[PDB]
């Protein structure tokens, strides 16, 4: 137990994947679909309304106009009324 | 003549820590399809030094 | 001695397996 | 003679979870971005599919569900279901 044989140095065994990978951990590209055609969406953009069923609530960090997750949509009859008494319908 | 009167109560359920926007539009000049709502908002209040 | 030999074989069967994992996933292997 | 190196493995199996040691656990499907944010069910298909790639499915109870359409065809109907009551005007 005094000695520690089999030092087993690791050099190119970790370089073999690439050198910038051992300084920066790289990024994950999304999966490409077919019905989506060629619109390569990323993981930090959403310009359409989503559905909030058993999903997570997204967060925003700066600028970059985004869509939303619809929680309630309803149509009723538009009653006549303003912020006052002027209610002419002639 | 008088017609049916309706007493309405709004939503008492408030949202504690979620940002939200409510939009009402006459939706007459729009097409028969739905309308997409995109909002150009700022970021989140951070704990900056 | 026993335990020294066992630890040596165990640690020797580590980088071998790691290299096998790495080579079998490169171009035309079974992708680990 | 002797049969050495038993190498008990009780510890290794728990590393993936203990509830899995008694239940294989249900499989889960993947999420397609194109199908909005809806979650696909593994045991129900409400939509009516096309009879080709999809294998002849099986039913096991209730579940108003769709189908696999084999033939769709639109033509001109007859004026009168049957009998002698065949008025037009």
């Amino acid at each position: 137990g005094g000695m520690t044989g089999v030092l087993f140095s690791l050099g190119a065994s970790m370089v073999l994947g690439g050198v910038a990978q051992m300084l920066a951990p790289k990024a994950r590209t999304p999966r490409i679909q077919t019905t989506d055609n060629g619109k390569q969406n990323t993981y930090f953009s959403s310009l359409d309304n989503m559905v909030a069923q058993g999903n997570v609530l997204p967060v925003l960090y700066g600028e970059m106009r985004v869509g939303s997750r619809v929680v309630s949509q309803e149509i009723s009859t538009a009653d006549e009324g303003d912020g006052g008494q002027v209610v002419v319908i002639g | 003549l008088w017609s049916s009167y309706t007493e309405i109560i709004d939503v008492k359920q408030c949202y504690p820590n979620t940002a939200l926007v409510g939009v009402q539009v006459d939706s007459e000049q729009f097409g028969s399809q739905q309308v997409s709502r995109n909002y150009h908002l700022r970021g989140r209040i951070l704990q900056v030094p | 001695i026993g335990p020294a030999a066992l630890k040596a074989v165990y640690d020797m069967a580590r980088k071998g397996a790691r290299d096998e994992i790495q080579t079998q996933m490169r171009d035309g292997g079974l992708f680990s």
